[PDB]
């Protein structure tokens, strides 16, 4: 084997130190061009702000020290080097959660006999991407991969995007490749857009390992399917029972148990949406907004469901039943709101008497049912007015929700798509 | 200067660690296991692993590590660490995660005539398979298998350690500092030598070392915190039927509230309970025979309210069913006048309207006695019934059924 | 380069990386100690954890590492692995989990005057104390203390760090804008840097870094807080409820309910400590003893409404208390055949009146539930407002202090 | 054994790890792959990872590595750590986020010919394409693919040991049953060149879950409380329990959502069978609870105010009635008090005919309760029979 | 330092770190162990493991690793990795789930007579039997036993550096307040041989509990509803809402029972005092709940088919409410006009017969609620007394 002598040559009789940079003068920089390939989004668990991704890093640069004639030993066009024997570049994750900054696993070089080499580790990755909670669960995150080189500064070696060639013109790769056969898409999250940049911050220097920079864009949307059926619609049904309320007549002594019950529905879902999010205060989230709204409106449901009661259970005993409330809610309300011998004697006294006591209680008893009907009244207008109120803020607050698609096109100042399917030039 | 520094460089000088040290061809080591347990730290239902801290004793003969004690001051015993030995692949092969390994590799002892002994602690996570049936009233029986993962049956001879010409053959547990679990209580700790009859002498499969733990659960926090609870909340059913049966009676509130409280405890042991889908948990099938029987007792208090609360105008008492229950189970004158009359007659009307009212009445308290009683033998039976039934899940009394031996020191 | 290769070469013949570098027997290492913080990733109260990723700015001097960029085609500077050269071992001693050391040792930078710089990254786990008596509406005070594992006060003398162009000391925690997560939670209100001594040890020398951040309780606000006071307000409404309507223990006791859900949904979330008790727990305290002494003054009143003369006889001072007093207070103030004929007409009569005489007594005593229930009425209005008031004025006034101390 | 050590020294003295075990450069080493199934730790939905503990069987010849017995006392086969020879980098290309390659560096036996066996264990957490549609009934199809990471079928090529996974040894799980499985080699050609083909073995294996654990726990208490869901119109509106008891199966129905988070699983690819289940369910309640309410209104209706339409008479009242076979229902001061008396005659007989009023609109109410009993059953059985077993006869 | 990379280079020449560093085969090592407690990072109820940051302080005689200072510029203590020179292998005995020895291999501090001191930092979690039978009102007694593994006392001997662990730079736990901590040394022998000593070193801490997080998160809360649930005796039965009252708290305090089992452990070893009082009042409501049943059903007691024995009448009616002092309880046509009329009146006559024996069976049912009322706050009161104050009074 050809293989075992030109290895020797390589590494042992011209003593190669795998701790130099391959450079023939202490001037020169290496460049190094890397791209990105997404095996799989596997999470993006809101809770802690992570997304762990399966990536295929891409490297590539020059080594003359590992340059051969493929003549001068047998036809040898290619070798497989571990990375322990070579001279490697360190490119490390710099927003990472748990402490892993290198790839996975470290797989063979891949070297030409013109000094070309090719490294392709795959790794994953846990980032740390802040949670924009703003239009939950309709929003869209905007995940990055900060991609750094601590191992030595910008003079030395120059991070670039990768390029490749269609018809004898090369590009930059300016995304994330994704293989369309092998990609699997997340359970949750719908890629939009996945662009790849070089950041250069010319507030820094040059002598410094905080001056380059290359970064990859993940711009994904979340799919509002488990939520819309598990947490809004149940949530948005049991809130429009409390309009029932309304509608169910006082002698059925069941309003107040009612509207509290479709309180603590309410409770439960906010219960249940509070463990779902960060605990972030940028901003309310939308399911936030609409359960704080939903519950303060069914707060004054229950409210004027006991000042109803309150009125239908007036008695002459222990209230006025004044002029100004019989015109207001028997008249004008209900117009507007369209709504729908001594024996004898003793025998005679005794039953003037009773006919006396008799008209009494019909004047009580009448003047009861008055009372029943500006509850009644007090109960149509609450409806009227509140009904309209909830069905109208809930479609408003989930229609701004439905509305909330990402900008179509990243970094808003650049006309650039990003596409894989139309390189630049 | 201390003579085991040239013992040792004499000893470990060309000696080669890769080299199993059989003498001759054919020749088999003979390694022996004893493994003693020091803690059962845990048996986790969800992730069907135990959790124990164990110190395996491994005995085996290297003809290369001997010395003749008389050149070297009588030294008949040195400590090598083990990372620059030989050592048989002895790992613990049902382990839930990929450690198979010690978890401290202490120093080997060496005795002059080759015996070696090595006695590294370690904390394994080995699978055991739960039997829920009865749970929380079960008792499990976990193994430890153990074997070479190099090593065939042609090359190393696994055997149970023996002292004093008897085999060991149990786990070996210190009575003085072995704690107990506090959940758990071994009752049977037996070890043997299995085979894989399906292999031959190859594949380092064929031979191993098996260690059983027959445990017992302690349930005295699922009772206090599940059992008696859920039976005292379950038992409020049968009060349904004291109940008046009109508005502001409240047999539907006191039974829907009941099943409420069910649902809530449904809940609480979904937590609790492993996930497999084998049997169903005793606990579980308690659950469901009350959560059932509350559902009939509020159809029941529905049908007496609907019964209780009828009138002559929306149905009719035939006497059939009164039987059926009831038994075996100037003109200024003449005006007044005729007020007076209709006065009367409509006073008698609705009296009798009312007495009808109250017949119907009696017919639902009749009802609610006989129902009553139904309900609560089959409340008493059903709950007795599937909590003596955990009350008697005993485990066998041998480790082996068959094995007329007990396995205990 | 080839040259590279002969200064390698020439300066780890002989150099031994335990060694501390010292001239002379005596000298001591000057070490230079900075942090940069890239990103404070959590806070666990759980726990009592603030997970932070940093860099370390270590700086110090070998005189072994020295040589004449003239002889090596003006060879300035080398990145050299951190594992060849001697390094000090620093540390973070307050460490919650037993990680002493860092995550990524990246390759020292060594100049030709010996002076060598590192700046390795690391994910730190550091154990700071939370004061859990303002939480949510409180600010923290969690340090990282920096030192020597190995060498003492008399081996190494440490520093602080130098700014980008070293001419006075840096004494803060750095923090630079292109790289830099805000939190979203925590406000990082001061992040000063100090050496500490300690009087009863003198080989005892550390840097600590201090940071001072305050919580953003928009959360906690929404999700307990809004709740709570809902709650509350159907807790003071139950007393305006007539006692015929049959609702008010429904009401009372569904709010006791859900104050009780509240603290199942808290009960996660809080730290588990026992120095204090943390004012969102005292509000909820507060609100549920409340609604407690709603649930009891409900059944009173009710107790009081459904009185009459077949059971109760009426006090004197009832009456005078809650008949003529209070009302104006609280704004209430109210032929056989024939002689068996006449016979029955003068029963139904005396029954008629007999009845219109318990009547008015049974009205006596629901006119002193009602009274009653107004007077608790106002009386749990004020309480309650008053006591939300107090209770969100002093968290409120819970702000970090102008100067760090440190 | 001093003729093993000599064996040994002898061997890798020599022996560059490094190179492929080739005589020429231009040949390529074939490997046997076999993969042993051990057990099936778990298999997560949400995150649609798949956990197994397996055994990766390697088998290669290394013509460096042969001997001639008779010079070594007829030693034929010796254990020699992996590490110590040149191994093939094979890589789990799906793997989810466990590891890539083999990290347990067990020994290998190795033949006097120079044929190496190699069986280390790993754990292989893969990518599952997890189809929740029939979910708890659901059958999941998901694989390993294997693959030379760094050698193209040039230079090393693999071919499957056999037509399927080993599943001697495997523990059963519990939770799922193996209804099937295999592995296929698939030659990948990229548009570069013909000249360079890409191997690979994917091995998939078709689990049926048992459907016990998710049944007892979820979908009964679902059927029960939609059997108590139509049970609130045979209630009578007198019994002012009819919203208490609707309301109540309301909020224990919103108390078991905590189980079904908690339990099912929160993919969004799909909804899950019991998901619309459940949905049903909640639907169900609900209208349930809104005709609940406009009964108790219509009940209550009073004379004074509303008045029965014809054509509601007309239905309620003569025609449906008859129909519901089912049902038992029925289809000086002398001067002063005589005008007293007469007062209190005319009195009761307005009192009367509002009462009759009254009590024609309490029984249309109880008519609208029993088609509503009838309907709402029926419905409910209608529902869960359309939902469960459409898929159950599949099964 | 030139001199220093002398010694250093000198020193370790021919130096095997696997001999015991004794000059004779038949002396001892001599360490002197010491424990220093910097933290109490967490006590683990359920799996009954305790948590702790220490630094494992140990000192010996290298005779090999001695030299002249004269010979090295003055030199006279250098710092050297712990991995090059001899180590005592100090294990953990009692080790739950952790590391057994040491595996954070800082620097040793050498002197130039041999002398060496070596305070590697660890995290022990180590077993302790957890008692609860107090909790949270618990006093914990935890351990930890360390020993030299392979050595016995013949070869390799341990003694304390001092009586006590060292605490001087200890963080306050906020959970737990250290009452007392001690170290002991022993000398363990079998029935082998008496002329080997098994020596170890246990050091244990006494760990109170600070039982304020409990108290205001469990126990108050169960005040409360025991309180309530006494509260439920002076609802009146008119109101219909005893019912619901007494099962609204008992469906309270399910709730709250779902949040205690979230926060008080698991163990199973013996019931705590949370879990006694706990018990104690699920069995106080569930009391309420039947007596409450019972006076309901007395309330609304049919006089036409029940008459009042003549001992309630007795008892509930005479002699009873003489006693309850602070209560404010009691102590042609014409004819046919004519007969209608008497009918009226005589039905007015039974009507006010059934009414007073109806409310005779209410005056009973509110007698036996009055009693009721005392007996159970009574009881609550008791019951919430007997079940602390024991613990209480022994603090
Ligand atoms: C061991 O060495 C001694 C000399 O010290 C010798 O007399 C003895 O025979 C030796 N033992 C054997 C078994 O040869």
């Amino acid at each position: 084997n050809e293989e075992e002598r030109l290895i020797n040559d390589l590494l042992i009789v011209n003593k190669y130190n795998k701790h130099v940079r391959p450079v023939k003068h202490n001037n020169e920089v290496v460049n190094i061009a890397l791209s990105l390939t997404l095996s799989n989004l596997i999470s993006l668990k809101e809770t802690d702000e992570t997304l762990t991704s399966n990536v295929w890093m891409d490297h590539a640069w020059y080594d003359h020290r590992l340059t051969w004639n493929a003549s001068e030993y047998s036809d040898i066009s290619i070798l497989r080097l571990p990375p322990e024997l070579v001279w490697i570049p360190d490119i490390v994750l710099q927003n990472n959660n748990d402490g892993q900054y290198h790839v996975a696993y470290f797989c063979n070089v891949l070297v030409r006999p013109n000094g070309y080499v090719t490294w392709l580790p795959p790794a994953i990755f846990r980032s740390s991407c802040p949670i924009n909670v703003l239009y939950f669960p309709f929003d869209w995150q905007n995940c990055s991969l900060k991609f750094t080189a601590l191992n030595y500064d910008a003079n030395e070696i120059t991070m670039d995007l990768m390029t490749d060639t269609i018809d004898g013109k090369d590009y930059p790769i300016e995304w994330i490749i994704i293989d369309p056969e092998a990609f699997t898409e997340n359970g949750e999250w719908e890629i939009i857009h996945k662009p790849a940049k070089k950041n250069i911050y010319p507030d820094k220097f040059p002598n410094g390992t905080n001056y380059q920079d290359v970064t990859f864009y993940l711009i994904i949307r979340r799919k509002p399917l488990f939520y819309v059926i598990n947490f809004i619609t149940p949530c948005v049904l049991i809130s429009f029972l409390a309009s029932l309320a309304f509608y169910l007549p006082a002698e059925s002594g069941e309003k107040m148990s009612t509207a509290i019950s479709v309180l603590l529905a309410q409770a439960v879902f906010l219960l249940l949406t509070s463990q779902r999010l960060p605990e972030t205060a940028l901003a309310v989230p939308l399911i936030g907004k609409y359960l704080m709204f939903i519950m303060s409106l069914v707060t004054g449901v229950i409210v004027n469901c006991g000042i109803v009661l309150n009125f239908h259970f007036r008695t002459p005993s222990t209230h006025v039943l004044s002029t100004r409330v019989k015109q207001i809610f028997l008249e004008k309300l209900p117009r507007i709101l369209h709504m729908s011998h001594d024996e004898i004697k003793s025998g005679i006294d005794s039953t003037n008497y009773i006919v006396k006591q008799i008209k009494e209680k019909n004047a009580y008893d009448e003047e009861v049912g008055n009372w029943n009907l500006v509850g009644q009244t007090i109960d149509r207008l609450s409806m009227f007015i509140i009904t309209p109120v909830m069905v109208l803020g809930t479609i408003f607050i989930f229609v701004m929700g439905n509305f909330n698609h990402p900008p179509a096109k990243p970094f808003e100042g650049d006309p650039f798509d990003y596409s894989s399917d139309h390189p630049r030039c | 200067e201390n003579e085991e520094g040239r013992l040792i460089e004499k000893l470990l000088g060309d000696y080669d660690k890769r080299i199993i040290p059989a003498k001759t061809l054919d020749h088999i080591i003979d390694v022996t296991l004893k493994l003693t347990l020091t803690n059962l730290i845990s048996l986790n239902e969800k992730e069907e692993a135990l959790t124990t801290n164990v110190w395996i004793e491994i005995q085996w003969n290297d003809y290369r590590l001997s010395w003749n004690t008389s050149e070297y001051e009588g030294i008949d015993l040195v400590r090598i660490p083990s990372e620059l030995l030989w050592l048989p692949d002895v790992v613990l092969e049902n382990n839930v995660d990929g450690q198979f390994e010690v978890a401290y590799y202490a120093n080997v002892l060496v005795y002059n005539d080759g015996s070696m002994y090595w006695l590294p602690p370690a904390i394994y996570r080995s699978t055991c398979p739960i039997a829920v049936t009865y749970f929380p009233f079960d008792w499990q029986n976990c193994s430890l298998v153990f074997r070479s993962q190099t090593y065939n049956a042609h090359e190393v001879n696994l055997q149970l350690s023996a002292e004093e010409g008897e085999a060991v053959e149990w786990i070996h547990i210190d009575p003085e500092d072995f704690t107990e679990n506090g959940e758990w209580t071994i009752r049977h700790r037996p070890a043997k030598k299995n085979y894989n009859w399906q292999l031959t002498k190859d594949d380092t499969d064929f031979q191993e070392i098996i260690f059983f733990l027959i445990i017992q659960r302690k349930p005295l926090f699922y009772i206090i915190n599940i059992i008696a609870p859920c039976v005292l909340i379950s038992s409020l059913v049968v009060l349904v039927y004291f109940l008046p049966a009109q508005a502001g009676g409240q047999k539907c509130t006191l039974s829907i509230s009941v099943l409420l409280a069910q649902t809530i405890f449904l809940f609480l042991i979904a937590q609790k309970v492993p996930e497999t889908s084998l049997n169903v948990p005793l606990i579980g099938k308690y659950l469901i025979f009350v959560m059932f029987v509350s559902m009939l007792i509020v159809m029941n208090c529905v049908i007496v309210l609907n019964v209780s609360l009828r009138t002559p105008n929306t149905h009719s008492l035939s006497e059939k069913i009164k039987h059926l229950f009831l038994g075996f189970l100037a003109p200024e004158i003449k005006s007044c006048v005729e007020a007076c009359n209709f006065i009367a007659k409509s006073t008698k009307e609705q009296n009798d309207s009312g007495s009808e009212n109250e017949n119907w009445v009696l017919i639902g308290k009749v009802i609610d006695k006989a129902c009553f009683w139904i309900a609560l033998l089959l409340f008493s039976i059903g709950t007795l019934a599937i909590f003596l039934t955990g009350h008697f899940n005993q485990v066998p009394e041998f480790p082996f059924p068959g094995d007329p031996r007990k396995y205990v020191p | 380069s080839v040259m590279e290769d002969t200064l390698l070469s020439v300066l780890f013949e002989t150099y031994n990386p335990k060694v501390r570098p010292a001239q002379t027997v005596g000298d001591k290492v000057t070490v230079r100690v900075g942090l940069t913080l890239t990103n404070l990733l959590i806070l666990n109260e759980k726990i009592e954890e603030m997970t932070t990723n940093v860099f370390l700015n270590l700086a110090w001097t070998d005189y072994r590492l020295q040589w004449d960029p003239a002889a090596y085609e003006g060879i300035k500077d080398l990145r050299i692995p951190s594992s060849d050269v001697w390094q000090p071992d620093i540390v973070l001693m307050n460490n919650n989990d037993g990680s002493f050391e860092i995550t990524l040792h990246v390759n020292v930078l060594v100049q030709h005057t010996g002076a060598v710089s590192w700046q390795p990254s690391a994910i730190y786990r550091s154990s700071c104390t939370i004061k859990v008596m303002y939480f949510p509406f409180d600010w923290q005070n969690c340090t990282m203390v920096f030192k020597s594992y190995t060498y003492d006060t008399s081996e190494v003398t440490l520093q602080h760090a130098l700014d980008a162009k070293g001419e006075r000391e840096v004494k803060e925690i750095v923090i630079n804008k292109d790289a830099f997560t805000e939190n979203g939670q925590w406000s990082i209100e001061h992040k000063p840097s100090r050496k500490n001594w300690r009087s009863d040890d003198p080989s005892y020398e550390d840097v600590t870094f201090y940071l001072i951040i305050q919580r953003k309780p928009l959360f906690y606000i929404v999700y307990t807080i809004i709740p709570c006071i809902l709650i509350s307000i159907l807790a003071i409404l139950v007393f305006y409820l007539p006692p015929d309507a049959g609702e008010k223990m429904s009401l009372s006791i569904s709010a006791l309910l859900a104050v009780t859900v509240f603290l199942l949904l808290l009960a996660d979330k809080v730290p588990e400590t026992s120095l204090s008790v943390p004012i969102i727990i005292r509000y909820l305290m507060f609100i549920m003893i409340l609604v407690a002494f709603s649930v009891i003054l409900s059944v009173v009143v009710l107790n009081l409404h459904h009185r009459s003369p077949n059971t109760h006889t009426m006090p004197n001072w009832i009456r005078q208390i809650f008949i003529e007093t209070l009302p104006p207070f609280l704004w209430i103030q109210r032929p056989q055949d024939l002689k068996e004929a006449v016979e029955a007409i003068k029963y139904i009569a005396e029954q008629l009146e007999s009845a219109s005489e318990f009547d008015d007594l049974k009205k006596d005593w629901q006119y002193v539930a009602m009274v009653a229930d107004r007077l608790f009425l106002y009386v749990f209005f004020v309480i309650c407002s008053i006591g939300t008031f107090s209770i969100f004025l002093d968290a409120s006034h819970n702000v970090p202090p102008d100067n760090p101390f440190a | 054994s001093e003729h093993e050590t000599r064996l040994v020294a002898n061997l890798l003295e020599n022996y560059n790890k490094v190179i492929r075990p080739v005589e020429h450069h231009t040949h390529f080493v074939d490997i046997t792959v076999g993969l042993q199934l051990i057990q099936l730790i778990s298999v997560d939905e949400v995150n649609q990872i798949v956990e197994t503990n397996v055994r990766l069987r390697q088998q290669w010849i290394d013509v460096r590595l042969r001997w001639n017995p008779a010079d070594y006392g007829g030693i034929k086969k010796i254990r020699l750590p992996s590490d110590d020879v040149w191994l093939p980098d094979l890589v789990l290309y799906n793997n989810a986020d466990g590891d890539f390659a083999i990290v347990h560096m067990t020994k290998l036996l190795l033949d006097y010919t120079g044929k190496i066996m190699w069986t280390p264990p790993a754990i292989f957490k893969s990518y599952c394409e997890i189809i929740v549609t029939h979910f708890p009934f659901d059958q999941q199809n998901c694989t390993m693919k294997l693959g030379i990471w760094t050698y193209d079928g040039t230079k090393v090529s693999i071919s499957p040991e056999s037509d399927r996974p080993d599943l001697s040894t495997f523990m059963e799980s519990g939770e799922w049953v193996m209804k099937d499985y295999r592995g296929w080699k698939h030659w990948v050609y990229y548009t570069c060149c013909p000249d360079t083909p890409y191997l690979d073995i994917t091995y998939h294996f078709i689990m049926q879950r048992i459907p016990l654990y998710f049944v007892v726990n979820v979908i009964i208490p679902c059927l029960l409380f939609s059997f108590l869901t139509g049970l609130v119109f045979y209630l009578p509106t007198d019994s002012g329990e009819k919203m208490t008891l609707s309301i109540s199966v309301l909020l224990s129905l919103t108390v078991f959502l905590l189980v079904i988070v908690e339990l099912i699983p929160s993919t969004s690819s799909a909804v899950p069978l019991i998901g619309k289940y459940m949905l049903f369910t909640m639907i169900f309640v609900i209208s349930s609870i809104i005709i609940t309410v406009v009964v108790i209104n219509t009940h209550h209706r009073s004379p004074s105010t509303h008045t029965m339409p014809q054509w509601v008479r007309k239905i309620f009242i003569d025609t449906i009635p008859n129909v519901m076979f089912f049902s038992t229902m029925k289809r000086p001061d002398v001067k002063s008090a005589i005008e007293g008396v007469k007062y209190i005659a005319e009195h009761m007989k307005s009192d009367e005919e509002s009462s009759n009023a009254a009590e024609e609109w309490k029984y249309v109410a109880m008519v609208i309760d029993h088609i509503l009993l009838c309907v709402f059953m029926l419905i409910c059985i209608i529902g869960t029979v359309s939902v469960f077993a459409g898929r159950l006869i599949e099964l």
